[PDB]
């Protein structure tokens, strides 16, 4: 069958599809805006001075004369980089000391640290989970946690964004499943994959009346706190010092130093029982070379910045609560966000139509802005590749650099700028 | 997956042979048994350990390389990626059958040593074929 | 071993039956393909 | 013009290499240790399931015991009776700048590698063959040392947004322009994770309804960027051009697997040197395939980028092949130059479409300034574009010292995998208890090494690698042969049949 | 002679996998293995 010349003309009349799709229209992006300089509180972003609101650093750190001058000393010690990939020579002993000061921190028994943001929890979930398992995740779940879910190739049932009795009411339909297989039911485990102070939407999820649900319905607990560490809490330890939820019901924590230690790589903590197991599982670890060690000194000096003055994270949260009473009335915008969350949304009253009109609506405020004196940026997704896809919006961060006025005059600012764009 | 692939490694047959062979003397050293009785408990410890090694013991001893995909197979089912008759599967199954003539005939065919071994060959077989592959009767050890 | 094919000989009828049956499945399967499970 | 291949590929310098087979008696011996490991792990797991106390592993709480159990006991059956045993030899943890030199910080356990406790002394002055220098670029003074302590100065540790966000900044544009030059190519990006250029872009070119022909021994990276992708996945044979020219042509005259339409697309993953098994890709015959069949490829040099090549660009310039001939060219910065981050080249349209489908440029934040500008001052050396010629005697040094570093390893009687130009060299030791004695060994008479097990090759092929360097000298290149030499002798290593004559 | 036999008992306990056992699970192994070879002597002498 299929001769030597059926063959052979079968292979010269094929034709793939090019590598990369013709651009069918002008793309939103495209257009990345040059920062020269630093990206401190003062910038300067397409040969423009402007105050920017779009950095993710709480709390300043990043021109810190203090915490600079312990990366140097690091620095002239140990070369830039490592060479290897924390299994062959290539821990230091400064990733030891960050991985127990972190630790005593955070009050929890052992920590784990990563050498990128985005891997500490795209290698997690599915160290732990696997073919035969059930999750249930909330909706809005930043890009990450999918792509980790994805990774781990297990039932993943969804429910509505913070309300407990769709929980319920989906864990109920699990339970009954149980009786119709007694002998299955043994061997299946269950995770709550849950993210404190979402960055998508800007709310904190409710952890007292979901701690109940797991010891009700046998199920672990997933806490993904990247956008509260540091922020949220009398001590800036989270979501659990703001409820006062004991620590040891969470299972696991997840966080990065990238937002308010104003470093790179993440890290994860909980017992020395759950751990341990992703010492060797877990891929972005193993199969990777190790943190360099002036980041990991800049870490320590942060860490300690913020222990020895533990009233900074009331003055955040002071005027984090202050600007989010100004941008109550404009006209066509509405202010979607907690009054405590350090970065909110700002989505469009009455949507025009199309996708694609207002993003462009929202380019026009932007750049506009950008003219005065008062930088920002909206946020940005991979619409083909997304579970549920939030509307356009412009983000509004606030840190602890920028004073009273300043904030009143970005609040005045943009106001009269929406009200003649929208309107 | 260097689980699936270890019975193609180099000398593991003559190793394997070797192991029945070495089971064979440390039997006949025992100081008082006779010798049809040595040779059916040679066939009935390989058997029962065959058995045990390729027909119960499901997923592997190290992590799974997919995600816990070959947590519900016993190492016959995963063996050269369920792929049948490949070398080693005709090798493993060869075995256990010319080590029945060996002691159907040292037992001078006795009539009480034939309601054993068949028995026992037959248990080591059944599981082979084809038809069986990815059954359990009734639920014995289905998770 | 002299008395044991002695006792070949004489071994009953019915298991010489069964070892022609393996010796005949040992060549049955000993020229066969591969095809995978599918 | 030296020799031709029936697919055409054309080879201008001999290519030769060696996979010498493993002894019978050899063979068989290791079947025994384990065998012997497993009965003993078994007499553990029953003597320890009530008789031992094992205070000493942690478990569950004592108000979660109704749950279902988190792990599963035969899992990690390899993990508690065999590696475990030895694993003193595999998180050692230096306190120096690593290069040609390390300081390790001494620790011994009491309870058999159960609880390792630092006692405070420093072993000084270690010989290192275990971390990825070519080049020597991992020092604490030089050029490049000035250059990363300016820039940290007057910007900062790292940045805090991403590069569609108002994360990107003028560095980031300065270094994608320079590495273009590099390579030879019309366009690059950078990202900043080595394992996350290949998980999180891969992707981002094939889907659904697409084939990857993905070679045996590629990196996990690879491979979870192929699994998340969402297409099919063939394994060819490790480095056959007769394997993979078979499964070229099945893809084609028999289409999709149900449905038998035809694919959209075929994407070729290869590598430039394979680490453990350190040899050399086929470059001719997999380019003179992907012409023939219309298939589109993807290199991942991150061993030879710097590492071959007359002047250091990687495989492509070792064979002397055009670089227009690749479609995508991945590579990392922590192997050869010192930093961190990895990178993609290709035609200007691919990286203008990576640059706003691709997971790390709107997801992921950027790299930092300090390892940005090492990574400039040290590229900038390669080239000569410092005024010196700092970039000639590094890449000629180490060539020199592969040379010589494998030729009296084979006159002595070892057996060594791998092509004759590789700097990584993996020497051979079936047994699973020489892997323990080994690093031991070796350690003791100071010298740094790492040993690979049955987790991650195969059964009977265990093996101990040699990553050269070119800040490695004559003198600590003969001080190092002649502990190998001894230690050789001392475990009976020697396995080599037909040992080369001086 | 002493310092050479004691050679040829450290290559015995690498090709047999003992090097890496605890000190009770030699023992073990090491009666385990002259008893076979005791009782394969015995019968050797009493069937010949």
């Amino acid at each position: 069958d299929l001769t030597v010349k059926e063959k052979e003309e079968l292979i010269e009349e094929w034709q793939p599809e090019p590598l990369v799709p013709p651009v069918p229209k002008d793309h939103p992006a495209l257009n990345y805006n040059i920062v020269s300089g630093p990206p401190s509180h003062k910038t300067v972003v397409n040969g423009k001075e402007c105050i920017n609101f779009a950095s993710f650093n709480f709390l300043g750190l990043l021109d810190n004369p203090r915490v600079k001058a312990a990366a140097l000393a690091s620095l002239k010690k140990y070369g830039v980089g490592t060479c290897g990939p924390r299994g062959f020579y290539g821990t230091f002993d400064v990733h030891l000391d960050l991985e127990d000061r972190l630790a005593k921190f955070m009050k929890t028994e052992e920590a784990i640290i990563y050498s990128y943001g985005f891997a500490t929890i795209a290698s997690a979930i599915p160290a732990y989970s696997k073919r035969g398992d059930i999750v249930f995740v909330d909706r809005a779940a930043c890009f990450a946690i999918q792509k980790g879910l994805q990774a781990s190739r297990s039932d993943i049932k969804l429910f509505k964004h913070n309300d407990m009795a769709d929980l319920e009411r989906l864990l109920k339909e699990q339970e009954i499943e149980d009786q119709k297989n007694p002998r299955k039911a043994r061997v299946t485990r269950r995770f709550i994959v849950v993210e404190g102070l979402y960055m998508n939407t800007g709310t904190i999820c409710p952890l007292p009346e979901l701690v109940k649900l797991k010891y009700k319905y046998k199920a672990r607990i997933f806490l993904e706190e990247s956008l509260s560490f540091g922020v949220l809490g009398e001590h800036g330890r989270g979501v659990t010092e703001h409820y006062g939820i004991n620590i040891d019901d969470i299972d696991l924590i997840s966080a990065n130093m990238e937002n308010a230690l104003a470093s790179i790589g993440g890290f994860c903590c909980g017992r020395s029982f759950v751990i341990d197991h992703q010492r060797l599982s877990g891929q972005g670890y193993c199969f990777s070379a190790s943190l360099p060690p002036l980041l990991a000194a800049a870490a320590i000096e942060a860490l300690n910045i913020m222990e020895e003055n533990p009233g900074i994270f009331a003055v955040l949260k002071e005027k984090c609560g202050q600007i989010h009473k100004a941008l109550q009335g404009i006209s066509g915008l509405k202010v979607v966000g907690e009054s405590l969350s350090p970065a909110f949304h700002l989505q469009l009253e009455e949507s025009t139509g199309s996708r694609e009109q207002d993003v462009r609506l929202l380019q026009e405020i932007v750049d506009q802005c950008m003219n005065r004196s008062i930088a920002l940026t909206q946020a940005r997704y991979l619409e083909k590749e997304e579970k549920c896809l939030p509307p356009p919006s412009i983000r509004v961060v606030v840190t602890v650099e920028q004073t009273e006025e300043e904030l009143e005059r970005a609040a005045s600012t943009i106001k009269e700028v929406a009200q003649a764009v929208l309107l | 997956n260097p689980n699936t692939r270890v019975m193609n490694s180099r000398g593991i047959w003559l190793s394997y042979v070797l192991a029945i062979g070495l089971l064979h003397i440390v039997l006949l050293s025992i100081p008082f048994v006779s010798v049809p009785v040595v040779w059916t408990l040679t066939n009935l410890i390989h058997n029962m350990g065959m058995y045990i090694f390729l027909h119960t013991v499901k997923g592997t001893p190290f992590e799974t390389p997919d995600q816990g995909k070959a947590r519900l197979l016993t190492h016959w089912e995963q063996m050269d990626y369920g792929v049948q008759f490949t070398a080693s599967r005709k090798f493993l199954t060869i075995t256990p059958i010319v080590l029945y003539f060996l002691t159907s005939f040292y037992t001078k065919y006795d009539q009480i040593h034939f309601v054993l071994n068949t028995v026992s060959l037959m248990s080591v077989l059944i599981p082979k074929l084809p038809q069986l592959h990815g059954v359990r009767i009734f639920g014995i050890n289905k998770y | 071993l002299v008395e044991m094919v002695q006792a070949l000989y004489e071994a009953p009828a019915y298991h010489l039956i069964l070892e022609g049956i393996l010796i005949l499945w040992i060549i049955r399967l000993l020229f066969s393909k591969t095809y995978k499970l599918q | 013009i030296h020799h031709v291949t029936q697919n055409g590929g054309l080879y201008k310098r001999p290519f030769n290499e060696a996979f010498e087979e493993t002894p019978m008696l050899v063979a068989v011996l290791t079947y025994v240790g384990y065998g012997v490991l497993t009965l003993f792990g078994y007499l553990r797991d029953f003597l320890r399931y009530w008789r031992i106390e094992k205070c000493h592993h942690a478990t569950e709480r004592e108000e979660q015991k109704d749950f279902v159990s988190l792990y599963q006991d035969f899992e990690n059956f390899y993990t508690r009776n065999l590696y475990m045993r030895i694993r003193d030899n595999w998180n050692r943890p230096i306190c120096s700048v690593p290069g040609a030199r390390v300081d390790i910080m001494e620790r011994q356990s009491h309870d058999y590698n159960w609880s390792f406790k630092y006692t405070g002394n420093i072993i000084k002055g270690v010989i290192n063959m275990g971390s990825y220098n070519y080049l020597g670029f991992a020092r604490n003074t030089g050029s490049c040392q000035e250059a990363a302590a300016k820039v940290l100065e007057e910007y900062g540790a790292g940045v805090c947004s991403t590069r569609q966000e108002i994360g990107n900044l003028d560095k980031h544009e300065e270094l994608e322009e320079l590495v273009a030059r590099f390579l030879g190519v019309e366009a690059a990006m950078a990202y900043g994770m080595g394992f996350a250029t290949n998980s999180m872009n891969i992707p981002a070119l094939v889907g659904k309804g697409c084939l990857i022909l993905s070679d045996e021994l590629n990196h996990a990276s690879l491979v979870l960027g192929a699994r998340l992708s969402g297409a099919t996945i063939r394994i060819f044979k490790h480095n056959n051009m007769q394997s993979l020219e078979k499964l070229l042509k099945d893809a084609i005259v028999y289409g999709q697997p149900r449905t038998r339409r035809p694919w959209k697309k075929i994407l070729i993953l290869v590598e430039g040197i394979y680490s453990m098994e350190g040899s050399i890709v086929r470059l001719p015959e997999v380019i003179a395939l992907k012409k023939k069949y219309k298939a589109y490829l993807y290199l991942d040099e991150a061993h030879s980028i710097g590492a071959l090549g007359p002047t250091g660009r990687g495989v492509v310039e070792y064979f002397g092949l055009d670089p227009e001939d690749v479609d995508v060219m991945m590579g990392t910065f922590t192997k050869s130059f010192g930093a961190s981050g990895g990178y993609i080249g290709g035609k200007k349209e691919l990286i203008d479409y990576l640059r706003t489908h691709s997971h790390s440029a709107v997801y992921a934040t950027s790299l930092s300034p300090p390892v940005v500008e090492q990574i400039i001052t040290s590229m900038k050396c390669i080239m000569g574009q410092d005024g010196t010629s700092l970039g000639k005697e590094c890449v000629q040094q180490l060539a020199e010292n592969t040379r010589y570093f494998r030729r009296r390893l084979k006159e002595m009687g070892f057996i060594i995998y791998g092509n004759e130009d590789s700097p990584v060299v993996p020497l051979m030791l079936y047994m699973p208890a020489k892997i323990g004695a080994f690093g031991r060994e070796m350690l003791k008479r100071n010298i740094g090494v790492v040993v690979v097990g049955f987790p991650a090759t195969p059964i009977i092929e265990s093996r101990a690698r040699f990553c050269l360097s070119a800040a490695h000298t004559k003198e600590i290149l003969d001080t190092a042969l002649k502990e190998i030499d001894e230690v050789g002798d001392l475990l009976q290593l020697k396995y080599s049949r037909h040992r080369l004559v001086p | 002679a002493w310092k050479q036999m004691s050679w040829f008992y450290y290559q015995y306990l690498l090709v047999t996998a003992l090097y890496m056992l605890e000190p009770w699970e030699r023992t073990v192994f090491n009666s385990m293995l002259v008893s076979i070879v005791g009782m394969a002597l015995y019968t050797g002498y009493v069937f010949m």
